[PDB]
Formats: C-alpha cells, structure tokens, sequence
C-alpha cells in the first residue's frame, strides 16, 4: 500500500533574473 | 418441449430508454460496432430522401441527439422508423452474444413482428448467428427509414401539417374499444357516405385486436371528426403513429417495390431459415423465401395488409401444435404489452451464474474507461503545497496583492488613471514569493545555466517529480511504468521569462530555458520517459485542454501513465496592461465571483503537476487512487457577438453532452467547480447554464433537484491562474473529495449579483461558511468541472469519488522490516531523515499494518539515489530511535557521503 | 505444419461463393484507423 | 416573390417533358399524383409526361388535372430550389394551385 | 475543398475543429509591445490563432494550438487525426504558423 | 476470422469434427466446446 | 455427406505472417476485440 | 467535380508596427 510520505527535502537555492531599469515602459523609444 | 417464440414490436412501444441503453454498452463488440455503423447506415438513406424531407430532419453526429426529439415528438416518421428498428436489432443481438443466448432455430423457435417488427423478423429468420445477422441487419435498417419515408410522403400529399403542431407529429391511428371489428367498420361507411369523403381521404380500419378492440387510421383532421362520433361507453386511445400504415388506398406494389431497391440483387442472399408466423397473411407460417422476396412481404404487411393482431396468438399456438411442442416461452423485444403474449399463446394449449472471464479479460475496452488520478502536487499563492493550499481555502483566505518589487516596480508600471504607454491600471495579482525556488543539483543545471531556465519548466520539474513519488511511480517497475508508456502534457499560455528576464543578456541556454515546449520536454528527458510531450495553449483553459488531450491517449492506448499539469509565472508587465487594457482584469482586488460589483478578474501564479492511469491500471499497480474522470468535452463559443466574450448557448450543449457521455443526471452531480472569473456577464452566463443542465425547474417552479448543489469558484481566493486555472480547479476538487468539505466562497464582498436565478428555488447554494460534504455509504460524490478561455473555447470534465479499496489485503508475518531513505545531496539527506521522523510522530499508534507499509512505500515505490540511511526494527518506535540516532550524526558534523560508484561485490 | 497433405491421406482410408454489397455506409471501415484525406 | 399560376388556356403538348425527364423530384411528384388519381377513379395523367401524343387526344378532364399536377410539381421545384413566395395570384384554374 | 459550412453532414459547424503549431508570439514582445493598446492580448496570443478561424467561419467544434517547437505543425496534424479517428469531428482545420 | 468475417458456419457434431497436434489440443477444446463465435471468445481467451 | 476436419497445427508452423495479418484486420468486429483482450490476458499471466 | 479555381483576391493592405530605434539591444540598461 502506497503511503502518502513527506516530499523530497529539495536543496533550494534562488535563481532569478531581476528585472531592472523599468526598461519595458520605453519600449521603441530611442536612447535619450 | 418448448417453443420461444420471438416477437418484435411496432411503433407503439417507447424504445427513448431501450437505445440510451444500448448506447451505454462497452462490453459486447458486436454490438459497438453495429451501433457505429447504424447511423452511417441511417444517414446514408437520409441523404436520399426528398428536400422536404431532408429540411424536417435534425442533424446528427450519434443517435443519442435523437432520442429527446423522438422523446418530445418532433422526430419525423422515418427516423423514428429506423430508430425503432435500430432498437430490436440491437437489444436482439445484445441477447445473444453479450447474454450468450443461443441463437434461434427452426426445430425449437419461431419469429414474429408486426409492422416495423415484421422487418426485424425477417432479418433474424434469414440469419442462423449473431455474426451473419449484422449485414443483415443493416440492410433492414435502410428498408426501415425508406418505410416511414414512403408513408410520410404519401401523408403529407394526403393532408398538410397543422398550424398549432410546433414541430410534433400528429398522430394518424387510435384505438378503439367497446365494439367489434366488423360493426366499426360499417360506422366507417356511414360515416364516409354522410361526408362525402374522397376515396382516398377516407378513415380505415387498420388493426383488429380483439373480439372488442380494434384500431383506426386516418388523417389527424378526419380522424379526430371521426372519433368525436363514437362515443361512450366506447374507447378512444390515441397511439403513437405519425403516418399512415396498413392502407390498400393508398399504397400499391410501385411503393413496396420502391422501399426494397435498395437491396442490391444477387444469388448469394440468405432464405428464410427459422419459421416467422405472418399471422396477418393467407399463410399464417412462412420460410424458405430469398431475403429480399421476404422484406417485400413484410413491408407489404405494413403498407398494403391490415394488421390481424386477433390471429396472432393462436397463429403462433398452431405453430407450436404442427411441431409437438406443449407450450411456448415468449421472448418479446420492444412489444406493446407483451406480458399479456405469454397467457394469450398458451391458452391455445394444454400448457448458474457467468464464469470468471480469464484475467485480463473482465476489463472493459480502454476506450470510456474511468482515468484514475493517482497524486497532484503544485505551488499556488502563500501556498508551497497541496496542503497549504488547503489552508487556503478552508480559512476563506484572499491572496491578492499589488504586485512585489521582485517582478516589476509598480511606482513606475501602475497608475490610478493611466496615460503613459505600457502603464496598467492595476498591478494587482496572486502571486508564487518562492518561485524562484530550485534545486539545480538534483535535475543536473550548472548554476549559471538555472538562472536561464524560466521558472515555470523549474516549478514542473518539481510539482511533477513529487506527483511522480507521491503515485509510487518507478519507471520500467510495471508493464504501466514501462518508460516508453509514458507521457507529457502540460498548458502554458505565456514564456514571460524569455520576453524579460533572460532576454536582458541572452546567453547559451536563453532558448531551451524559455521556450514552452521544453516545458514537458525537461521532464521527459529528465525521468527519460520517451513517451509523447506536448504543450497546449488555448489561453486561460490551457490546463484543462491539456488533461483533454491526455485523457484521449489514454483511451486510444498511446500511454498507460500519463502527466498533466499547468503553469503560469508572471514576469513581463507588458502581459497585465495589456490584460488591463481590454478591460479584462479587476482594478480594486482580486475575482469577486457572483458579486453584483464585480469588474474583472486578477492574474493569479501556480503550477500543478498530475499523474493519470487508466482506472484498471491502477489497481493493477495498487497506486493510490484520488478521484476518477468519468468524461471531458470541449466545444467552441462560435456563436457571440464578440470574440472575447464568451456565451451560454454553446456552454450548456457541453455541460450536456458530458453528462449524456457519462450516463449521468443531474441529481448524481453534487458540485460544480465554475470557471467564475468574478464577470458580471461571466458569472451571470455561466451560473444560468450551470442550472439549467444541473438545477432545472419544473413547469410548475418546483426544483427537479432533490438533494442541493453548490457551486463555487476558486478564483476568487488564488486569482485567474490563466494556463493554469483548470488544474487548480481540479486540485481543489480532490483536497475538497479528501477532507469531505466544501469551502466557504470569499468571492461576494457586498451583495449577490442580481443577474442570477433564483438559486434557492432550484435548491442550489453559494457555500458562505464550509459546509460537510459527506461521502454517501455505498454511493460517490459526482463534480461537474469547468474551464474556459477569452480565444472561445470551452472546456469541462465530470469527476467521481475513488473506488473503494480492497478490504482485505493480508497480515505481514514478517517480523522485521526494513526503510530506506535517500537523497542527492548531504542537506537533502538531513532533511529527508528529519521530514521522516517527524513523520512517524504523527502516525506513531494508528495501526500495525503501517511499518510494512512504510517500508514497501520507500523502498519498492521510490528510487533511490547515491547518499543513502537506512533503518530496520519491529515496530515504529524502533526505526524512529534509529533515525534519529543517525540524524545525530548527521547533526554533530559527519557528513552523508555517497556509496562508491560501481556497488558492491 | 505440411497440411496440403492431409486431404489426400485422410481419404484413402475412405472411398461457388459470393458476397452481398454492403449498405451504404456500413462498406467502410470504423473511422478508427481509416485513411485521412487531405482535402 | 409573387407567384402567377397560369389558367389552362396556354397550356402545351410536351410542357414539363425536360423537367419530367431531368429531375427526379419533379418525375416523383408526378408519379405520386398519378397513383392518387387512379386511387379517386380519375384518368391517369403520368401518359401526358412522357407520350406527347396523347395531348391531341386527351379529355378536359385528363387536360385539366394535367394543368394542376403540372403547377403543384413545378412550384414545389421552385420553393425546393430556394424560392419562398410572398403571395400567390391565380387565374380561372390557376387559383386551385 | 468546397467546404460551405452546414452544406453537408461532414461540414456541420458543430462538426468543424481547428488545430495549429505555433512556438513563438513575437508580435507582441517587439511590435505591439512598443505601444501596448486595446487590442494587445487578442491579437498577440497565440490560443487566437485558431480562435479566429473557429469565430469568422462559426465552427463550434475543437481550437487547439500546440507547441513542440520545431515539431508543433506535425504535432498538431497528429492531434487532429487522431479526434477524426474517435469522431470527435468530421472536418479538421490543421496548419503551423 | 474464417466464421465470422469469412461467413462460414460454426462445426457441429453431425459434419464435422476438431483435431489438433500439441499446441493444437488446446486450441480444439476451445472450439469444440463452443457453438458459435461469439461463445468460443472467453473460453478461446481462457486458453491463452 | 462429407465431413470437414478442423485440424490446429504445433510450434512448428510459422505463424509470424498469420498475425502480422491479423492485426491489419479491421472488416472484422469480433477479432479486433479478440486481438485487444488476448495481450491482456497473455500479460497478467 | 470541384475544379482548381483562382482564390478570392483579397482587397490587401499593409499592416504593420515597425521595430524601431534597436531597443532590444538595450534590454536591462538605464535610459541614458
């Protein structure tokens, strides 16, 4: 009989990509 | 020495629930297939009738659309023909190969029909097994819907439709009683003489029943005039035919030659082996004649040749008598009170259960057969798992938020009024805090490359390895497990992560990292299943699509496990101000499903991994069984005026058409998970044909409902989870089967919208507090689960309780077990052994059946990695003192340590 | 396992067909593994 | 649409042959009004659709009932074909169509 | 293809689905996310690719888009072969963008 | 196939009867105890 | 009067080419659901 | 028969938004 047990005690680390800059509000603007 | 004798009804008898039976079948082939082929059979001579015909009949891709037009009336005399002849064909063949009944025989049987059942009859007499009868039958089904098609256009060249009919058919015969045959039929002179009635146009006496009872045909007009001339103490009942039958005035040999062309001539055909008793003609018993010579007969009995009804019973006795025979067992398919056949024949006169089918064989075809769901692990807001996501919705928590600096700063991308480009006027949502979360080690990312990855392929990889060890799922274990029978849908409508993130210095991995398809890739390739991987995007019902598509490769035997899931990361502001510059999404809060002062909905974060098995599977496996899927229809909003908006007509027509599917009712649903967007016209749309498919009311107002139903929305405590909101619904729905428990709806802030029906009058409820959701004693809770998208697709599933588990299992005479535990990393080590002991307190004294339980769950139901512990004791207090003296070691600094590569010698 | 044979030596020790057209519609295959015609 | 059904005056040996001929609901119709007629005991009209030379012959009644079977097929072609009728003129015998 | 929606049984609306392969949405991240309007989500996502087809020609049947990458035309003329071989429709609209 | 696809009649004990050499016995019983198609499957599927 | 001999075979025929046919039977109802059923009884013994 | 016939002569116009100014290169830099 299958037993609902803990899940598996990952190794967690943060892995991300800030967005930064607000850039996507100037999207087609020129460099200025 | 008994005779059955097997006797085929008119149209007199209701054969509406005799096919929806039929159509339930899944256990006899032949039958499946005769029933498939029926209705292109039927089709095909629709396609020839004349374009009045073709206008006044319904279109039709299986004949379950038939019955309730058959039911209500409205279906023309040539389908209901062939529906009639569909119906004693298919419950005869079923008799007889499905009920293992011998086939009828010459020496022991005889056959007999009157008017459509004269076809059937002759069918079967040509016919010596159920194989050779099929093509046959076929035949006879095209004779059929040629018979009324003839009679209908002779009636309607007779006398027009009525004004007042809305689309019924009247009737053209009725019965009467209190006289005998030969004083109505001088009535019917006189009454003709005194009208003046063209010859044609004449009523006729049509049947004789008995020495009292009779039956009279004629135009509805003229045969209601008629009728209103015989009065008490005579009888007047109204029968069922809608054309006219049994007229020498009106048909000659051109119409019955006319209805047999189209059985092609050949030398091959079968004669008439078995005796059919034509009581109705000069020779009571005939045989011997070619299959078309003998459909010519019996479509004569029904056009040319007055039913004798009064001859049958003692037609069939002389029978009986002519062989020896003593007595006779009737064996009536669709006959008018045919319990009445069996005293009225032998009057005349002087008067082991199944075996076990080999293993593998009791099953039932893959296709419609029950998808059980094994596990579902997934991340939603403030919840890092299925049970915190409980913790959600049992507490009438709302998760909405503006939205955190970690994604986009909202001083410079929301505004109360909006004028700047790319700026939104909300920045609200549901939100995954720790979905930058991952374990690059354990699926082997290099540090540089995790970054790349969008966070929705990580989420998956670990909501689906979880579902993977919480079904005891070890690939190549089982013939299910095996790794090329597995496979990978998931629903994913945005790639976020590629359009903002990685896109600010695309690197190496900027392409397998953000694109969808990767999404189920990753796992295929990660657990090496080599089954298929596909990813759906049908916009906000992309998840429930998904577990669309995967359920019917289930059915057709592409896979034998397959995992389904949804995810939905929100990065790129651009996606909420486009969102919000459609007008889609709530400006002041999170979905306020049913609420009058509902203005949108709220984007909303999860991912949810699911694993599937067909029911018989399963148990094979004794995999752990949350809920079954009994059936899953999608269809598309075709009909609105606008692109965006969804409509009601088309979402009834599904939410009907997977309870025809299933077999089910409204009272066997009990809940309906809703999309519920918080929409004025959404919530108003939906809840209107959510009622009218579950809730309907009488004529008279009263609820059809005899038990309440309650209807509720997730969204309104998790947000829209877009590609992901089906499989939230649905994790809902198997916490809701666990706990027993329906959760309060946090959705009406102030008042209920008031475009909705009266609920309570069609006792149907908006849970405010929880509310007990009992399991029935031997019964299950039904669901009703719905999902659609702003593209027009609707999609929607029913589910069921799990079957109950096998009551007897064994007791384990070994007196000492073993548990195993192991991880790919020193930390996870750690933590494993810490998550087990605090495990084994909680279930410390339930029962002694746990320890074997638990060892056969972690050793012969998980892989097991390089960093291993192991544990071994008579009892559970034993391996929790060994746990815990390892993790001592563990914690004083010794380090876990992988075994050596190669093993052991 | 050689049965041409068989005939022949049973009897020493001792001393046509047609098919009917299918009904329209009933010729064809299931639609289950039936050719898809690209239109 | 206004429908004109003609009156008996202008009718022609052979009229409605081609229809007979090429159209098998026009060739049903007719062949159904054929089998009623002789059911009420009146003359059969289906000669008059394929002979053409039973025209010179043919009675007022067998020219009249002709006349009629002639309009009840071809208006029924017509409404078939897509042709529903705002309202129906007839003139002497046309008024019976 | 001839196809006139409800002419025949096989093209009924309700017996029409739609399927296409599509694994990109550029549009959206570089031409009308330079001015991001009213029109923004439904014109960029992909699930109206087929939408838009199933919404003009009013086929009620199935809408699906399918991604495999480089794989998602085929993946999806697998997908609509397989619901005409189950009979969940009768005509299919495959095609890759 | 050959009795129903191949529309051949079922045997019976006045014209016809069943042999089979090893794997061939099983299979005669099968037959021999059935009377027609639709009865020999479960006990043909037992013998596999 | 004559009298057809139902005669099965041994290991010895090969078969190989006898279910190659029979999986591309489709005409045929009762085999199909044969051929679906006879795997899984073969593979629960 | 269903003959090979011309397809509708769609009555076409350009509709287009134009990438401009090579922002996309720019991704995650400040204005400037």
């Amino acid at each position: 009989k299958v037993l609902e047990l803990p899940a598996y005690g990952w190794a967690l680390k943060n892995y991300w990509l800030q967005y930064v800059n607000d850039w996507s509000l100037r999207k087609g603007d020129p460099a200025v | 020495a008994q005779m059955r004798v097997v006797a085929f009804g008119d149209q007199t008898y209701d054969c509406s629930e005799a096919v929806s039976q039929l159509l339930r079948v899944r256990d006899d082939a032949i039958v499946v297939d005769f029933l498939e082929r029926a209705p292109a059979v039927l089709k095909a001579e629709l396609a020839r009738l004349s374009s009045e015909q073709q206008e006044e009949t319904p279109r039709f891709a299986t004949l379950a659309e038939l019955v309730p037009r058959y039911r209500a009336g409205t279906l023309n005399p040539a389908v209901s023909q062939a529906l009639t002849c569909i119906a004693q064909l298919g419950l005869f063949i079923r008799q007889h190969s499905s009920g293992q009944e011998a086939y009828p025989t010459a020496h022991d049987s005889c056959i007999t029909g009157v008017c459509t059942g004269a076809l059937t009859a002759v069918a079967v007499g040509s016919a010596s097994s159920v194989t050779a009868l099929v093509p046959l039958a076929l035949h006879t089904v095209a004779v059929a819907v040629r018979l009324g098609a003839r009679a209908w256009e002779i009636g309607s060249c007779l006398a027009d439709a009525r004004r007042g009919a809305n689309g019924r058919y009247a009737s053209w015969t009725s019965a009467v009683g209190g006289i005998s045959p030969q004083d109505l039929q001088d009535r019917i002179s006189a009454y003709t003489a005194e009208q003046a009635l063209a010859s044609v146009s004449v009523p006729y006496l049509s049947a004789a029943v008995g020495p009292g009872q009779s039956s009279v045909s004629a135009a509805p007009v003229i045969l209601d005039a008629f009728l209103s001339t015989l009065l008490r103490p005579l009888t007047t009942t109204r029968l069922p035919i809608t054309a006219p039958y049994h007229a020498p005035h009106l048909f000659t040999a051109k119409d019955v030659q006319h209805v047999t062309d189209c059985l092609p001539p050949s030398e091959a055909w079968p004669t008439v082996r078995i005796p059919i008793i034509s009581f109705s003609r000069d020779e009571a018993v005939s045989r011997g004649a070619s299959f078309p010579a003998a459909m010519s007969e019996a479509v004569r009995d029904c056009l040319i040749r007055p039913i004798a009804l009064d001859r049958m019973a003692v037609s069939i006795a002389n029978h009986a008598r002519d062989l020896g025979k003593d007595s006779v067992l009737p064996s009536p398919i669709a006959l008018s009170f045919s319990d009445k056949l069996g005293p009225q024949v032998n009057s005349h006169l002087p008067g082991s259960k199944s075996i076990p089918s080999a293993i593998g064989a009791e099953q039932q075809p893959m296709a419609k057969s029950p998808i059980a769901i094994l596990a579902a692990s997934g991340r939603f807001p403030q919840s890092s798992s299925m049970d915190q996501f409980w913790d959600v919705l049992i507490n009438g928590v709302d998760t909405h938020e503006l939205v955190p600096p970690t994604r986009w700063n909202a001083a410079t991308h929301v505004s109360e009024d909006p004028k700047a480009k790319n700026v939104s006027g909300t920045g609200f949502g549901c939100w995954l805090h720790e979905a930058g979360e991952f374990d690059a080690a354990y699926f082997n990312m290099s540090p540089r490359e995790a970054p790349q990855v969008d966070p929705a392929q990580r989420l998956a990889l670990l909501t689906a390895t979880e579902a993977l060890e919480q079904a005891g799922v070890v690939p190549n274990r089982t013939s299910s497990t095996q790794k090329n029978r597995v496979g990978v849908w998931y629903g994913a409508t945005s790639n976020d992560w590629m359009e903002t993130n990685s896109a600010q210095n695309v690197d190496t991995y900027f392409i397998p990292g953000g694109n969808r398809a990767f999404i189920p890739g990753r796992v295929n390739y990660f657990h090496k299943f080599s089954g298929p991987s596909y990813t759906i995007d049908t916009a906000c019902s992309s998840s429930l699509a998904a577990l669309h598509m995967a359920c019917n490769a289930l059915w057709r035997g592409e896979v034998d496990t397959a995992i389904v899931g949804g995810t939905n990361v929100l990065t790129n502001p651009d996606m909420t101000a486009g969102l919000d510059a459609g007008h889609f999404l709530s400006r002041s809060g999170n979905c306020k499903t049913f609420d009058d002062e509902a203005d949108g909905y709220c984007r909303g974060e999860a991912v949810v991994t699911l694993i599937l098995k067909r029911l018989p599977d399963a148990q094979a496996d004794k995999d752990p069984i949350q809920a079954s899927i009994l059936g899953i229809a999608t269809n598309h909003s075709a009909e609105a005026a606008s692109i965006t908006r969804p409509h009601a007509g088309a979402q009834q027509d599904l939410f009907q058409q997977v309870l025809t599917e299933t077999g089910l009712t409204a009272n066997d649903i009990s809940v309906c998970e809703m999309h519920g967007t918080g929409t004025q016209a959404g919530d108003s749309g939906e809840t209107t044909s959510v009622v009218e498919t579950l809730a309907p009311l009488n004529r008279s107002g009263s609820a059809v409902r005899t038990t309440p139903l309650y209807i509720g929305a997730v969204k309104s405590n998790v947000g829209h989870a877009e590609s992901a909101a089906g499989v939230s619904s649905l994790a809902k729905i198997l916490l809701m089967l666990k706990h027993s428990k329906i959760p309060p709806h946090v959705g009406i802030k102030t008042k209920l919208n008031h475009r909705l029906p009266d609920l309570a009058a069609r006792n149907t409820h908006i849970a405010r507090s929880e509310v007990p959701w009992p399991r029935p004693k031997n019964g299950k809770r039904r669901v009703l689960l719905n999902n659609f998208s702003a593209a027009g697709g609707n999609t929607c599933l029913v589910l069921e309780d799990a079957p109950e588990p096998e009551d007897s299992q064994e007791v384990d005479p070994r007196e000492h077990h073993i548990v195993a535990l192991s991880a790919k990393t020193p930390d996870s080590m750690v933590n494993n052994l810490t998550n087990m002991i605090t495990w084994i307190d909680k279930h410390s004294g339930d029962s002694l059946a746990t320890l074997p339980q638990l060892s056969y769950t972690t050793t012969a139901r998980r892989v097991h990695h390089r960093h291993r512990a192991v544990a071994t004791g008579t009892d559970l207090l034993q391996i929790r003192s060994s746990l815990q003296e390892q993790l001592d070691r563990r914690v004083s600094g010794e380090r876990s340590i992988p075994h050596p590569p190669n093993g052991p010698s | 396992s050689f049965s041409d044979k068989l005939g022949p030596q049973v009897n020493s020790h001792l001393p046509t067909s047609k098919s009917i057209p299918s009904a329209i519609g009933a010729e064809q295959q299931p639609m289950a593994k039936s050719p898809i015609a690209i239109l | 649409f206004v429908l004109a059904f003609t009156g008996q005056g202008s009718a022609f040996a052979g009229m409605g042959v081609d229809l007979y001929k090429r159209f098998a609901s026009f060739r049903s119709d007719i062949a159904r009004y054929d089998q009623i007629c002789e059911g009420m005991s009146l003359p059969s009209i289906k000669a008059m659709f394929e002979d053409e030379k039973v025209f010179s012959t043919a009675s007022p009644t067998l020219q009249q009932l002709t006349h009629v079977c002639f309009q009840m097929a071809l208006y029924r072609l017509w409404k078939s074909l897509g042709v529903q009728a705002k309202a129906v003129v007839g003139h002497s015998l046309g008024e019976y169509a």
